[PDB]
C-alpha cells in the first residue's frame, strides 16, 4: 500500500497488508503526516495538560507546583497524592 | 448558591468556610495550600472573629473530615475599597497546616498569561459555597457547587449599576436563576482545563443574586497572582 506513496512531508512508510504505517519525521502528525506539528497554544492548549507558552515558534509546556512535566513534555506528573486542581475522587 | 447543585463526594475539596465567633459560616475561601486560604477582604469586615474551618460539606452537624484552623496572619489588600470593592482579595496565613485528604486539597494557581488565554477565555466557570440559596433565603447547610458562564466586559459593565473595575469580572446568566449570593463571598471561582481546576475569582458582591439583567462579580485573580505569591510568603 505504500507504492501510492501515502506519508506526506517524506514519511516513513512501512508496508503491511491491506494497509500501510507512516512514521511522521520532523513536525508532523496524521495518519499520513499530513498535520502540522504543535506550534500553537491556541490549538489544543498545544498537547499541553496544563500551562502553555510558545518558546521559538514552538509551544513548550509546563506545570503547577506539585507536579512535574512528563517526559513527553506534555503531561503533568502529581509529585504527591494531593496535588492541587484534583478532586478527591476516591469512593 | 442559587440554582446549581450540591457538590458530589470529592468535588470542591479546595472551599474552605470563614465561620464567625458562633461557629456560623459567613464567607468562604480556597484552600492555596496547606498554611493559605485566598478570600475577600470585604469579608474581614463581616465577622469580630473568625477561624477557617475545612473538609465541611454539611454544616447542620460534625459527619467526621472537618477541622477548623486558626488564623495567624491576615494579608488584606491595601488598595482595598470599601465603596467599590476594588481590590477585594485577601489571603490567609493559618497557624496550623491543613491536612490534604478526601475533601481537603488546594486548588491550583495558574501562569497569569495562560490563565487569561486559556482560562479566562473558556465558556464557564465554577463557583461554589454555603451562602444564601436565593437573595433573601437561607444560607445552603450543604456545600453547593454552579457553572457560571464567563461574561463579557463590556456586558458586564453594562448590565452594573457600580462601577466594574479591571480587577473584577462577570460570571452568571442574564436571567437564568442562578448565581452565588451572599454566604459564598471570598469563596472560589475556579475553572476547569483538562480536569485540572485553576482558581480564576473570588466571590466578590452582585446587585442582588440572580438577578434579570444582572451578573456576579468576582475579583479577578490573574490580576492578582504577583501579589498572591509575595503574600504566601508571609509569616
Ligand atoms: N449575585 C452574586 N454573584 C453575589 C455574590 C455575593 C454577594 C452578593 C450580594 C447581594 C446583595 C447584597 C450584597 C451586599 C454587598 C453590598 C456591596 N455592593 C457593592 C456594589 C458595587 N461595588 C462594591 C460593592 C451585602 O453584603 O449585604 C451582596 C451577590
Ligand atoms: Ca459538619
Amino acid at each position: 500500500q505504500c507504492e501510492t506513496s501515502p506519508c506526506q512531508n517524506q514519511g516513513k512508510c512501512k508496508d503491511g497488508l491491506g494497509e500501510y504505517t507512516c512514521t511522521c519525521l520532523e513536525g508532523f502528525e496524521g495518519k499520513n503526516c499530513e498535520l502540522f506539528t504543535r506550534k500553537l497554544c491556541s490549538l489544543d492548549n498545544g498537547d499541553c495538560d496544563q500551562f502553555c507558552h510558545e518558546e521559538q515558534n514552538s509551544v513548550v509546556c509546563s506545570c503547577a507546583r506539585g507536579y512535574t512535566l512528563a517526559d513527553n513534555g506534555k503531561a503533568c506528573i502529581p509529585t504527591g497524592p494531593y496535588p492541587c486542581g484534583k478532586q478527591t475522587l476516591e469512593r | 448558591i442559587v440554582g446549581g447543585q450540591e457538590c458530589k463526594d470529592g468535588e470542591c475539596p479546595w472551599q474552605a468556610l470563614l465561620i464567625n465567633e458562633e461557629n456560623e459560616g459567613f464567607c468562604g475561601g480556597t484552600i492555596l495550600s496547606e498554611f493559605y486560604i485566598l478570600t475577600a477582604a470585604h469579608c474581614l469586615y463581616q465577622a469580630k472573629r473568625f477561624k477557617v474551618r475545612v473538609g465541611d460539606r454539611n454544616t447542620e452537624q460534625e459527619e467526621g473530615g472537618e477541622a477548623v484552623h486558626e488564623v495567624e496572619v491576615v494579608i488584606k489588600h491595601n488598595r482595598f475599597t470599601k465603596e467599590t470593592y476594588d481590590f477585594d482579595i485577601a489571603v490567609l496565613r493559618l497557624k496550623t497546616p491543613i491536612t490534604f485528604r478526601m475533601n481537603v486539597a488546594p486548588a491550583c494557581l495558574p501562569e497569569r498569561d495562560w490563565a487569561e488565554s486559556t482560562l479566562m477565555t473558556q465558556k464557564t466557570g465554577i463557583v461554589s459555597g454555603f451562602g444564601r440559596t436565593h437573595e433573601k433565603g437561607r444560607q445552603s447547610t450543604r456545600l453547593k457547587m454552579l457553572e457560571v458562564p464567563y461574561v463579557d466586559r463590556n456586558s458586564c459593565k453594562l448590565s452594573s449599576s457600580f462601577i466594574i473595575t479591571q480587577n473584577m469580572f462577570c460570571a452568571g446568566y442574564d436571567t437564568k436563576q442562578e448565581d452565588a449570593c451572599q454566604g459564598d463571598s471570598g469563596g472560589p471561582h475556579v475553572t476547569r482545563f483538562k480536569d485540572t481546576y485553576f482558581v480564576t475569582g473570588i466571590v466578590s458582591w452582585g446587585e442582588g443574586c440572580a438577578r434579570k439583567g444582572k451578573y456576579g462579580i468576582y475579583t479577578k485573580v490573574t490580576a492578582f497572582l504577583k501579589w498572591i505569591d509575595r503574600s504566601m510568603k508571609t509569616r
